[PDB]
């Protein structure tokens, strides 16, 4: 039987070919295919398709779904299509066409939708994976419930909470220290993974941190980043399987740019704030996101560029390092540079992740809508990708997307697990209403089970009416956030039970694979170029040309959908 | 309304800003809490109306409350000011130095012993050394780096030193600008000078046996010309 | 190089000589001495002293600090002088001068700050031990919070929640009330004690309290403060090394003040509200303070005395007690007198310690502020003490801080682990900014680690920006919190396995050293005077002289500081 | 700021008070909770202009709201109040006895046998 378009549309969502704008953006997402056989989709409701004997079957078998998420629309690296997801045992058990195969034609074969199968309608949302934010300052509890409300369901980083070492590095250093955030991280619903003090000229003190669970190191230059550590803290990251995250030195003092490059030797680092007003070597800290074996991210405060964002920083700098009223500038000739710069290396593919800095000059609740805010700006400066194939953003949509899921995974050895919407990985998962794509979720899907969510009176006799904020939900609470949340540490210490040791109750994995990612290894951000910077003028080139954008006056994501 | 924690948060400042004007019309003198809720809500307004940029508003808030709006010492209590805001442009931080005017009233108050200077590394060896920045990037030198292992942008006789710091206040740094020349002043490293790391030039006590294989070095890796 | 007295102050904080405004109050505390280097200070930061094989040793030591609180000024019964501070295994490791014997001048052997050592800056600070409120009412756990926000980190004391019995009086009474309480405790940041029902003349119910894992007894005269209650509960706290608190008999139904005393035969005793408002034999209870067995104590809404004190008793008496309107005065004559005195009392050293009387008539988050309003007020009635050496107020701080930290906890036998800033006690510390000394805490420190703090937005791109409030840290949560929290009991209960018996996660230890504590044992309050009441007049007499002081009209810590 | 836990409910009771003020302006007879916010925003406003004393206020406020200011039972229902204010000299408790003038309406009212 034939059915209008728009009636099909609001009953299922989206079909291929149809174009969807994220947000109030001008990025249009276009279903490349319909894993459904029209007639036979899933429907949940009174005299709908889910039901005994029907849409749910009554025939036993080894692949009954836990949870089934009825008609997204996945947004993913791996791609932008509309097909059912099937959760069991907290992991992505299938993508297709679920239901049952006794009554239904072209049913995915591990993707049965039984008596013990919950559901969720997917109808007309958009289904991403859960945001990776590999720069968290371990500053505050209180930014996980932030980060969760974003779209952020794993972080990275370090920290002793509000403390000067923390305000200004990602750093939990020493065995005691390392091992008192491990069991305080039982707590939350947030995946976590700790980085310990790199900067350090001595084997010992650098192994006794991965062997008390940390997953990597950090080299900030308030402990000192000199070539000396540079090379003592890969040299052990390389022996271990380890990360490694570099703030480099700003003022130059034991060597330049290149100086660092070549203590690094070719090694796997993963850059943070690859512009440098976040810090690192003055004016030419940007270079490096050329070279293949650097892995470079972005934090939010200069993304995207705006007419307030060198202001803002000739300020922020002051209060987060501490800084003399006397000093007034430098920043003011070499920032507009480099902030411009590193919007259009974003659309090239050259920076590769974006991160947080959270509290310590960058935004916990900013990683995901700044990064659609830069995708859209660049759209409209720079206008559709050239690589685009059809009336669709999707290209730049996969290389935007993959920048705070699938590429921070890569980097922190974490791929295999989490970081896309893939059969067998963990079911960390968003679901968005595609009028708030990129600045308000509606679900947290994490372990298979919900964790946090938009959530309206709680006396009510709906879960609709007002004031609809976002709360905590079962699976971050009792003992089911130890089934829901992990705690990841290095192979080392996984393989000498730390979890035991330690008494964590949280799932608890190593990293593994962090030593030989280069850019190769990124989805669609796997930009070498030759990267400059003029030292009077401070102006950015890549491969000779001038890399600039120009400031916004507006921003997508922002003044419709929040009240302050 | 998808209420995020950070809206909330923002609502307790916005009605402790409204409490704050209410006081003020009334005549009260502001006290710290107040003053800052008065300033941070006018701060959210104006970021509303999207109509000032952050740079105009930094300007405007310096004394926003006069000495005599506040209580005595408010305005020393309160040297600075920051406030999140979302502008047409996105969420942006506003810094505030001296939103509070200063009276003669300062609780917390330092009064010294003397006013007679602090003698810094007192009894250590001064040596004068006259240093250039040869490199194309101004470069700034810490107070407990060893001068020796600098970047070898600076141009110096490194002989000279060898095993010494800059007699500088501790946490200090001592800029030279590309194509700048200073005279430093330096001064021998304190406890065992057992030099570990840095530009591994040394990677030991500097002594005078170690003092020829670290030139050595320093000359291979390109730090002595 | 000679650095500018200004210069030095603002960069590293007060040297030897300076003297600090406590608040807004008149007090002047006086650095006596400072441990550091002139030119080896501590500084963290972006090219400062704390760095790689600089101020941060690569040379692995045996004492690597698990954290370092550089530039410190300590206020403690020990004295007001200025050190760095290092933190080890959740212990004051060392007092004096931190950092790297390889690189530095005069560091203290025990004080190696290395790859492992997290960065606290102090320069500018108030360091203090954290409070211990020895008269808590265990009403409603939201005490906690308002506690630890006013530098409060140990509580003893008792209840059941909102009930008449717990609501009057400090007590848990019972096997099964103290279990179920002790397991309660394991929720919060705080550590506790709990006190048993002491008003029995029958030794089987106090030893099966004792066994349970109470800490003392307490005696309340609503379960009848009788001599033979007294003598018997005395007899088991002597056999068992547990403390007694005492609320005696108000209206002198069994005997007058002399017979309470004599009951009590010279026995250690911490006797609550010694002014009598909180409750007590009418009109001499104050009398008992002469005594050198009896340890005693104020409770917070009588101290300081002002210009309200009185009008608000007379009421708050009636809700409290739930009076009959019918009741109208005698307390308009007999507190005055004994209010006015207890000022007085505090500062010649007669009271030893403060406590709150938490919502049973008295305020929880109150202990520190209305010790140094009374302190404050004290020095503008009489003056600067005869006792100080120098322009400064040093033992009269040293007087007032001892009576919150270091008497409560002598008098709970818990002086071997917490009550003062010395090297091998457990790190509960409070960081302060001088301008808000006594009234508003920067950090909380618990067991090594930051447990409460105040913090500004959760989203902000640095820690600073509004609104700053009070929120729970890392150390507070997870499995961290049984890391950072003490749960006190018996050394009966201890000895024999109370820990696993109730499945306690919390760190339990032994009060121990309770029944050989007089008032010689007291820091800077050991006075001793025949105290007398006139019957006709309430008014109090020290050896025979009129000891008074005048209502106050404002009090200092107060109306610049709070909003409501 | 550094807004203790006690100060951030200050903020909803004083609140509760403003929203009680409007409803009354409107016309509106305050209920139970209206009753009791109106009366402690008046009793904080007074201590925050601190030239009442503790006595002054428990006196000034003995049937502050009267019978037909609010609904029928609330004067009944409300005994005594009591708020807890800074003034100069500190926090003060301020205990009202009768803060709102009863009606011959008893919610929970007990009949003798
Ligand atoms: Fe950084
Ligand atoms: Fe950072
Ligand atoms: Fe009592
Ligand atoms: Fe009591």
């Amino acid at each position: 039987m034939k059915m209008k378009r728009q009636e099909y549309v609001n009953t299922y969502g989206p079909t291929t070919g149809d174009k969807v704008r994220l947000g109030d953006t001008d990025l249009w997402a276009e279903v490349e295919h319909d894993y459904t056989v029209y007639g036979e989709e899933l429907k949940f409701g009174a005299g709908k398709t889910i039901r005994e004997g029907m849409g749910q079957s009554n025939s036993p078998d080894e692949n009954t779904l836990d949870l089934v998420i009825t008609n997204a629309l996945i947004i993913d690296y791996t791609g932008i299509y509309k097909a059912d997801i099937g959760i069991k045992n907290g992991k992505i058990h299938g993508i297709g066409k679920a239901g049952n195969k006794d009554m239904q034609d072209g049913v995915t074969p591990h993707m049965v939708v039984g008596v013990g199968t919950e559901a969720l309608a997917g109808e007309g949302m958009i289904i991403t994976a859960g945001g990776i934010d590999s720069h968290t300052h371990f500053l505050s509890p209180q930014q996980f419930p932030t980060a969760l409300a974003n779209g952020v369901t794993t972080m990275f980083g370090g920290g002793t909470g509000p403390v000067d070492g923390t305000n200004a590095t990602t750093i939990t250093p020493g065995v005691w220290n390392l091992h008192r955030m491990l069991r305080a991280a039982e707590e939350y619903g947030m995946n976590v993974g700790l980085l310990g003090k790199g900067n350090s000229s001595s084997r010992a003190q650098l192994v006794e941190q991965v062997k008390a669970g940390a997953i990597g190191f950090k080299l900030h230059e308030d402990w000192g980043t000199t070539p000396s550590a540079i090379d003592h803290c890969l040299s052990v990251a390389d022996e271990y399987d380890v990360q490694v995250c570099i703030h480099t030195d700003t003022v130059n003092e034991a060597g330049y740019v290149d100086d660092t490059l070549r203590a690094m030797n070719g090694r796997a680092i993963h850059a943070y704030h690859i512009e440098g007003a976040g810090g690192g070597h003055s004016p030419d800290v940007i270079t490096m996101a050329g070279e293949v074996n650097i892995l470079p991210s972005s934090t939010t405060p200069t993304i995207p560029y705006t007419i307030n964002t060198v202001a803002e920083h000739l300020d922020m700098l002051m209060t987060c390092h501490h800084l003399d009223k006397r000093i007034r500038f430098s920043q003011s000739r070499i920032r507009p540079g480099s902030i411009a710069a590193e919007d259009t290396l974003h659309d090239m593919g050259v920076i590769a992740m974006t991160s947080s800095d959270s509290q310590a000059m960058g935004r916990a609740g900013e990683v995901i809508p700044r990064t659609w805010q830069t995708a859209d700006k660049n759209k409209k400066e720079f206008g559709r990708l050239t690589e685009e194939k059809g009336d669709n953003d999707n290209f730049r949509i996969k290389r935007y997307i993959s920048k705070y899921t699938i590429n921070p995974a890569i980097t922190h050895g974490v791929s295999e697990y989490i970081g896309s919407v893939e059969e067998g990985k963990i079911a960390d998962l968003v679901v968005w209403n595609p009028a708030f794509f990129g600045v308000k979720p509606k679900i947290i899907i994490k372990g298979g089970m919900v964790v946090f969510s938009e959530m309206g009176d709680s006396n009510a006799s709906v879960p609709t009416p007002q004031p609809v904020y976002y709360r905590e939900m079962f699976g971050h609470h009792g003992k089911a956030k130890f089934d829901t949340s992990i705690t990841f540490v290095s192979k080392v210490a996984y393989e000498n039970g730390i979890k035991e040791k330690l008494g964590l109750e949280r799932k608890v994995l190593p990293v593994k694979n962090c030593r030989n990612v280069t850019k190769k290894d990124f989805k669609f951000n796997n930009t070498t170029a030759k990267i400059t910077v003029n030292p009077e003028t401070f102006e950015v080139f890549v491969n000779g040309k001038l890399c600039t954008s120009k400031p916004a006056t507006e921003v997508a994501l922002a003044s419709r959908y929040t009240f302050f | 309304m998808k209420l995020t924690p950070k809206e909330q948060e923002k609502f307790l400042l916005y009605y402790a800003g409204e409490v704050a004007r209410k006081r003020k019309e009334e005549g009260l003198k502001l006290n710290q809490p107040e003053a800052i809720a008065y300033i941070s809500a006018h701060i959210m307004d104006e970021a509303r109306r999207g109509k000032k940029t952050v740079a105009q508003l930094m300007e405007e808030c310096v004394h926003f409350l006069k000495k005599d709006e506040v209580m005595p010492g408010v305005g020393n209590m309160v040297p600075d000011l920051g406030v999140e805001a979302n502008f047409p442009d996105g969420t942006k931080l506003v810094t505030v130095n001296w939103p509070i005017e200063p009276d003669d009233f300062k609780a917390g108050e330092i009064k010294f012993a003397s006013d007679k200077d602090i003698e810094l590394n007192a009894g250590k060896e001064i040596t004068e050394l006259k240093v250039t920045n040869k490199g194309p990037k101004s470069l700034h030198v810490g107070s407990h780096f060893h001068f020796f292992e600098a970047n070898r942008a600076l141009e110096f006789d490194r002989e000279k030193a060898y095993g010494k710091r800059l007699d500088i206040p501790s946490g200090n740094t001592l800029r030279i600008g590309a194509g700048e020349t200073k005279t430093v002043h330096l001064i021998p490293i304190g406890g065992s000078k057992k030099i570990i790391g840095m530009n591994g030039l040394l990677n030991g006590i500097a002594d005078d046996l170690h003092k020829q294989k670290a030139l050595e070095k320093a000359k291979h890796h390109g730090f002595i010309k």
